[PDB]
């Protein structure tokens, strides 16, 4: 019974784990970052 | 003397001494508008902002 609901309790955890989502990075970050990642990069975000 | 004459450089006496203390508080004053101009408009907000605006300017213009 006990190890039974530790199961259960280790199920609800690693579906918890599933369900976690990180937020993607929006858009200056993308911005700034490819118009500092490299100097083909920076050209090319200059250009864009 | 003219007593007319007399009264009309009463007057006169009595605004030009309205016209010292006018003068008086109006150096007071262009002093503090001195004060706000030079250390504070150019001194420390013209300064501290044209310093950042160069600074970024140049690090953006290196990386062209």
């Amino acid at each position: 019974e006990s190890l039974d609901r530790c199961i259960d309790d280790i199920n609800r955890a690693v579906d918890s784990m599933s369900t976690l989502y990180f937020k993607p990075p929006g858009i200056f970050h993308n911005a700034i970052l490819q118009g500092a990642s490299n100097k083909a990069s920076i050209r090319k975000d200059i250009t864009r | 003397m003219n007593a007319n004459k007399q009264r009309q450089y009463n007057q006169l006496a009595h605004e030009l001494r309205e016209l010292q203390t006018n003068l008086q508080e109006t150096t007071k004053q262009l002093d503090i508008m001195s004060k706000q101009c030079n250390e504070n408009l150019v001194g420390q907000l013209g300064k501290v902002h044209g310093s950042w605006l160069i600074g970024s300017y140049i690090y953006y213009m290196e990386q062209m």
